[PDB]
């Protein structure tokens, strides 16, 4: 046989990126995973990059980032393309789970997928915390401050916790090395949930857009996919490069140029763009250990989400309620981003519990009622009585 | 030789049985390491 | 059959392992103590201490 | 994840019943025509998802000529959906031929695992 | 002649329920091991004669 | 039914059934296969197909006289069949077979043609008979340097080495009197067998056959006859059953019921209701197997033998197989209970209530020489009845829980593994 096919090294390349059968009728929306993948490459090489110029005392750590964008050449773009591009890289990451979610890619047999990928964006939210916390500006300061504090209120056990992870009293020197070597490692453990997710995809082969089966016509990966990934990639880096070069500090928050500073709290403490929906999930609920809860509850209940689709038929594409209510859960979810940028005011207190209560709602009885009205639906449109 | 004449054994078996006995050492000897390694993990 | 019944469910098996290792690690600590202090008498500070006594 | 029987059992209520007719067959083929599965050539069941041991069993009960007619289907939708067109409007299938084929092979699965579940579960009559 | 059943029975459930008890004692136990040297837990850990 | 039985230093047991067609008339020694060296292994085989000989056959031919014999591990039998006028024929004629003279039989032109017999047998049994000499194999390294292990059938190794004297001092040490019971089933009664015994003399010899030195007593081991030229991998897999005697003889039996028999090729075998069926259809895992509770004089064996083409998925046999058996400990339901008492009570009743009357004769006889009467089937029916689920978890945990196996194996058995993988399979870790 082919050197691609008899050697054990290349017989992986082959058999995941060369002569992978797709499905030939998947469309643009199935190019997200390899625009993670890209991505995360990008968040890896800037990472070693500009943490060969970092030091992470409590007294040296915004005065060294100031020195990567200062005096180390061409610094400046790999902290912009560092920090934007985490933002790009929870964007496709948003972008990909609406996918799975639009198109059933969650049902069976693909249910060990759907919890690796549910494991892999905890441990991504983790690694965008740490590596937010160790700029130690204002916000990483007291941002850092707050989420421990949520874990200080788990019941007769917490604040021995706190103490743990701070290292000392409150968020210091240990607390910015600690996260900062953590930072560093947990981008590897996300390196391995990849490569256990593309097992747990390779077993069983993509979905497509029609929810039918797709091993009656399957093109190969190679040339096909190639130049399809490819020109995705393109327009990635093409709108990457926008808001490095000509709009960097857009995404950021501008308090974080304030060094980190324990005695004045800021008028608005505000996490980075895309934890505000769990931000705004937490601050709904009137308790603190409730928060927590409902907090982490907040993407368990995606892991509850193959028992509850009740559906018949894989994936909204041939459905018209389920579609809309899919609709009515991004903006929702948009929505909850806006609530959780704003104050604690009225009315956006009882918006919040609102959009909570339909966050949950979809993922807990809008989706099979739905479904089982959509199934009777079709059933009876077409069988005569 | 045929092999139904099971080859010699006997230097290397124990005078009695008694499936209890032999089976509850055993599990005292992997009790004790694990008892020790349950030690040393914590 | 008198302890294979003590023996026979694993659940009872890893329940005398943790036991007896909690009673190990209690009694192994505080003798082990014990026993480096009593070879080293006269060295220790509270021994310096009981002797200078002003 | 709907169990054959108890949509069939539902459907029929509501088909036998005339108000409940009368009130959401309207209803039912306005969303069959607005879901769109015809506009690809497709009937809806050849758009069942067949990786469940027992839809995959009842797809070896069917017999040989539907199977082509539906493999066919399944690769023209494909390569419709491909080009990001619809096919034409004499190539759509129309309303008599959105025939239910496949129910009865799957609710016989239906029935059949059922009754192997019960079976595997009695009692006895003391 | 039926059963209440979800793949696991309920005749299964009452037969492996008085072992999971001890199952349930037996983490327990290794609660105990794992949690002494937390000073937190020695309000209750030390009581009869580890002190 | 009855089953009565009357001494005089012979035993004589029988079943009158008048609805019968013929009569077997025949005595049962209580010598068998367990009674001899390893040097004169085959002896009773030898004497199988010197009563079952040539002449000896057409002198019994000449008066419409069948021959029958049985050699096992505990109990020899010879039985003549004939139509219900001629008991006083077949008693005279097994009279003059073994009691008047045995030199005619034993000629050396007879001994010399009936050695080549046996010695063609043995070899075609060793060499075609692939799931029998399996437990023959099973039985030779489960009770190993114990005369239990001793194959019924004889070895090539030892069998070439007989000569006409140790026929005789066989016959010597192991015809006797107290050794033997005079067997009579079908359409005879039972004092028309007694007065015809009494009529004539009818002495088999004085008595007292030798006493072994060693009983028998399992041992944990394993034999893999490996031959990659074979088509098939046939396995036995064995622990310590019961022996007869005991209390749980019927729990034993109906443990084994549990799992019963199969046959992948049959319609109606792979409807049964057994929950390893679901695991073992699925890869097709194996062709058949069937569980079986052997029951001898001093032990006893309970496991299953099968035989499978799917030789690289031995191991996943062997371990759903033997997770099916740890559930008789912890979580055999009442159903289960339930159908094997059904389906002993039915096999039970065609082995002891078939109409063939020379298999009544080689149970009836086992049986009243090993515990002295013919327990009778509606007592055994009470007592399946009597079994509860309790009672064959109490088995369960005495018998099968983490209990050492044997395991006897040929053909391509590369897929078997370790002993120790199979063994520790034995204990779930999970209770
Ligand atoms: C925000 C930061 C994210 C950074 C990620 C960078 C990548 C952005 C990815 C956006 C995306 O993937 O959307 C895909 C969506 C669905 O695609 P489809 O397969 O159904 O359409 C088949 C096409 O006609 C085939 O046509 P063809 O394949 O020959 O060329 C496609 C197109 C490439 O454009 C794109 O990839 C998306 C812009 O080439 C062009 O002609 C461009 C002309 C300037 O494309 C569409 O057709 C638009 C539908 C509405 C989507 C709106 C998205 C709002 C969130
Ligand atoms: C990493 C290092 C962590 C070390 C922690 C050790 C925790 C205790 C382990 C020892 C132990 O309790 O093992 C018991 C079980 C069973 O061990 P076994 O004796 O081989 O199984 C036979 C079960 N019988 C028949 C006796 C009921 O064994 C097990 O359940 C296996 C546990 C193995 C952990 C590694
Ligand atoms: C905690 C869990 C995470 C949850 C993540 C929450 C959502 C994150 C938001 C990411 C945006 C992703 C949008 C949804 C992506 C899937 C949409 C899609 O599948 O597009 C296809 C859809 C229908 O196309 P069909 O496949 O059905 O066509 C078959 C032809 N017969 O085509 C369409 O219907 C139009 C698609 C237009 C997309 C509009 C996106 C709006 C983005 C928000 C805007 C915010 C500003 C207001
Ligand atoms: C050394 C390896 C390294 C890896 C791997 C890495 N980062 Fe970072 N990251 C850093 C360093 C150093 C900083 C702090 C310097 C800075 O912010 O410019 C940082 C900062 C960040 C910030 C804050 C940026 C800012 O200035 O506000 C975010 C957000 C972030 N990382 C996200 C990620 C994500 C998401 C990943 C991968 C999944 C990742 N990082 C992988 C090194 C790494
Ligand atoms: C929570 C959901 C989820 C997250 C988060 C997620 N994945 Fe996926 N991924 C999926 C699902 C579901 C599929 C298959 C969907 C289908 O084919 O219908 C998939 C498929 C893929 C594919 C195959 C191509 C494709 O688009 O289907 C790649 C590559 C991939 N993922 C990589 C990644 C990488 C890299 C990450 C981030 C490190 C990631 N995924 C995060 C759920 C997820
Ligand atoms: C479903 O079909 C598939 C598919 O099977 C696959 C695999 C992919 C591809 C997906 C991926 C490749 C994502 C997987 C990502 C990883 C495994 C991340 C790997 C990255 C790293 C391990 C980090 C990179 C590390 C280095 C490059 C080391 C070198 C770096 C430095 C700094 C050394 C420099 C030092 C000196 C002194 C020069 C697809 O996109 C895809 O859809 C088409
Ligand atoms: C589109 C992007 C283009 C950019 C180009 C860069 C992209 C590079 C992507 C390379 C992807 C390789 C990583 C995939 C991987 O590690 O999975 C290995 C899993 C093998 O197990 P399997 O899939 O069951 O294969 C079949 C195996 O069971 C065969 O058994 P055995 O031979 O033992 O193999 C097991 C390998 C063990 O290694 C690992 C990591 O699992
Ligand atoms: C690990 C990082 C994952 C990132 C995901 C990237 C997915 C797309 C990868 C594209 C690889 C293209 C190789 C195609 C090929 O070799 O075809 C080769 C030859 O094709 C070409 O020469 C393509 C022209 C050169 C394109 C160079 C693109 C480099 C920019 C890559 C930016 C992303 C790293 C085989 O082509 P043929 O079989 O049709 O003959
Ligand atoms: C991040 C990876 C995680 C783990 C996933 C494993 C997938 C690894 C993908 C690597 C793809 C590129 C590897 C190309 C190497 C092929 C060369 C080769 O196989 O030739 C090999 C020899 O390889 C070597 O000597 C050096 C290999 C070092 C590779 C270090 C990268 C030829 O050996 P051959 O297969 O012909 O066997 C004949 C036996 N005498």
């Amino acid at each position: 046989m082919a050197f691609r096919k008899s050697n054990v090294y290349l017989s992986l390349v082959n058999s995941y990126i060369i002569d992978s059968p797709q499905p030939s009728s998947i469309n643009y929306w199935w190019n997200m995973g390899s625009l993670l993948g890209l991505c995360l490459v990008i968040q890896i090489v800037t990472g070693i990059f500009m943490a060969m110029h970092y030091s992470s005392n409590i007294e040296l750590a915004f005065s060294s980032v100031e020195h990567i964008m200062r005096d180390v050449h061409n610094g400046y773009i790999l902290r912009y393309l560092h920090a934007n591009g985490a933002s790009f890289f929870f964007m496709v990451m948003f972008m990909h789970m609406a996918k799975g979610l639009y198109y059933g890619s969650y049902r069976s047999p693909r249910v060990t997928l759907w919890n690796v990928g549910v494991i892999i964006f905890i441990l991504t939210i983790a690694t965008a915390f740490l590596g937010y916390c160790c700029v130690y500006g204002q916000m990483s300061h007291w941002g850092a401050t707050v989420i421990t504090n949520l874990f200080s209120a788990i019941p007769f056990v917490g604040n021995d916790i706190v103490s743990w992870l701070w290292g000392g009293f409150s968020v210091s020197n240990p607390t910015i090395q600690r996260f900062f070597a953590l930072h560093y490692l947990v981008p590897f453990i996300i390196a391995a949930m990849v490569i256990m997710h593309l097992m747990a995809l390779h077993i069983h082969g993509s979905s497509n857009p029609l929810g039918i089966t797709g091993n009656l016509d399957r093109i190969p990966m190679h040339s096909y996919f190639i130049f399809k990934d490819l020109v995705t990639v393109f327009l990635f880096m093409l709108i990457l490069a926008l808001f490095v070069f000509y709009s960097p500090n857009t995404l950021g928050h501008p308090d974080n140029y304030i060094p980190g500073n324990p005695l004045v709290t800021p008028a608005s403490i505000v996490p980075e763009w895309y934890l505000l929906p769990f931000y705004a999930i937490l601050r709904s609920i009137p308790d603190k250990l409730l928060g927590v809860i409902t907090m982490f509850a907040a993407i368990l209940v995606l892991l509850v989400l193959p028992f509850t689709d009740r559906s018949v038929v894989r994936g909204n594409t041939f459905k018209v309620l389920s579609k809309f209510f899919f609709f009515i859960f991004v903006f929702n979810f948009v929505l909850l981003g806006q609530i959780g940028a704003c104050h604690v005011e009225v009315p956006y207190v009882l918006m919040g519990q609102i959009a909570t209560f339909i966050y949950f709602a979809y993922f807990l009885i809008i989706v099979p009622v739905i479904s089982t009205i959509e199934n009777v639906l079709f059933y009876i449109g077409r069988v005569n009585k | 030789k045929s092999t139904y004449r099971t080859p010699n054994f006997d230097d290397v078996l124990k005078e009695n049985n008694d499936a209890d006995k032999g089976r509850s050492y055993a599990y005292f000897m992997v009790g004790a390491m694990g008892l020790l390694s349950s030690a040393g993990a914590k | 059959s008198l302890y294979k019944t003590f023996f026979k469910r694993n659940a009872v098996f890893v329940g005398t392992i943790f036991a007896g290792a909690f009673v190990f690690q209690t009694v192994f600590d505080t003798a082990i103590t014990s026993w480096y202090e009593n070879h080293n008498k006269g060295k220790l500070w509270k021994d310096v201490k009981a002797r200078i006594a002003a | 994840p709907q169990s054959f029987t108890s949509i069939a059992r539902i459907g029929d209520y509501i088909l036998k019943s005339p108000v409940l007719s009368k009130l959401c067959v309207p209803v039912a083929n306005q969303f069959i025509n607005l879901a769109g599965y015809k506009k690809l050539g497709l009937k809806f069941d050849d758009l069942i998802a067949e990786e469940n041991p027992i839809m995959q069993t009842a797809l070896r009960r069917l017999p040989e000529d539907e199977s082509y007619a539906r493999a066919y289907r399944i690769i023209r939708a494909h390569q419709t959906e491909l080009t990001h067109h619809l096919l034409p409007r004499n190539e759509w299938i129309k309303a008599q031929e959105d025939v239910p084929y496949l129910l009865p092979y799957i609710l016989e699965a239906e029935a059949a695992a059922k009754e192997k579940d019960e079976l595997d579960n009695i009692e006895v009559s003391k | 002649t039926g059963l209440h059943f979800g793949r696991l029975s309920l005749r299964s459930l009452t037969a492996y329920a008085p072992n999971l008890m001890l199952w349930g004692g037996a983490s327990m136990l290794g609660l105990f091991v794992f949690t002494e040297g937390w000073p937190k837990f020695q309000d209750t850990l030390y009581k009869k004669i580890p002190l | 039914a009855e089953v009565t039985q009357l001494s005089n230093g012979i035993v004589v047991a029988t079943e009158h059934n008048p609805s019968a067609h013929t009569a077997s008339v025949g005595v049962v020694f209580g010598s068998g296969a367990a009674n001899e060296n390893p040097y004169n292994n085959g002896v009773s085989n030898l004497w199988k197909n010197i009563f079952l000989s040539k002449e000896n056959s057409a002198v019994a031919a000449k008066e419409g006289l069948a021959l029958s014999s049985n050699i096992s591990r505990d109990f020899q039998s010879y039985i003549v069949s004939s139509l219900p006028g001629s008991t006083d024929k077949s008693l005279d004629f097994l009279n003059q077979s073994f009691i008047q003279q045995k030199a005619n039989l034993l000629s050396s032109s007879n001994f010399e043609a009936t050695k080549k017999s046996v010695l063609k047998q043995v070899q075609d049994f060793e060499e075609n008979d692939h799931p029998n000499r399996v437990l023959e194999h099973l039985h030779s390294t489960a009770f190993q340097n114990t005369p239990l292990s001793l194959p019924t059938r004889g070895t090539l190794e030892s069998l070439e080495n007989l000569v006409v004297a140790d026929l005789e001092s066989f016959a010597n040490n192991h015809f006797l009197n107290s050794n033997a019971v005079v067997v009579g089933t079908g359409n005879i009664k039972h004092e028309d067998l007694v007065n015809s015994i009494e009529s004539k003399n009818l002495s088999l010899q004085t008595g007292t056959k030798p006493v072994l030195k060693k009983k028998a007593a399992f041992l944990g081991s394993e034999v893999r006859l490996r031959d990659d030229t074979l088509p098939k991998a046939w396995i036995s897999l064995a622990v310590e059953g019961e022996p007869v005697n005991s209390p749980n003889y019927f729990v034993a039996k109906l443990a084994a019921q549990i799992f019963g028999s199969y046959n992948a090729f049959e319609p109606a075998s792979r409807l049964q209701g057994i929950k390893l069926l679901d695991n073992i259809q699925e890869y097709q895992l194996c062709d058949n197997f069937n569980h079986f509770s052997l029951s001898y004089k001093d032990s006893g064996l309970w496991g299953f033998s099968t035989a499978t083409r799917n030789v690289t998925m031995i191991d996943d046999l062997i371990h759903f197989t033997l997770k099916q058996w740890n559930r008789l400990t912890i979580s055999v339901t009442d159903t289960e209970v339930e159908r094997a008492k059904s389906l002993l009570k039915l096999q039970l009743g065609q082995l002891y209530e078939s109409g063939n009357p020379v298999n009544d004769a080689n149970l009836l006889g086992a049986e009243v020489l090993i515990k002295g009467s013919k327990l009778s089937l509606g007592e055994a029916f009470k007592k399946i009845d009597a079994i509860t689920v309790k009672d064959v978890k109490a088995w369960a945990g005495k018998r099968l829980w983490d209990q050492d196996i044997a395991i006897a194996g040929t053909g391509q058995i590369e897929g078997l593994l370790d002993y120790m993988r199979i063994r520790s399979d034995m204990s779930m870790m999970r209770w």
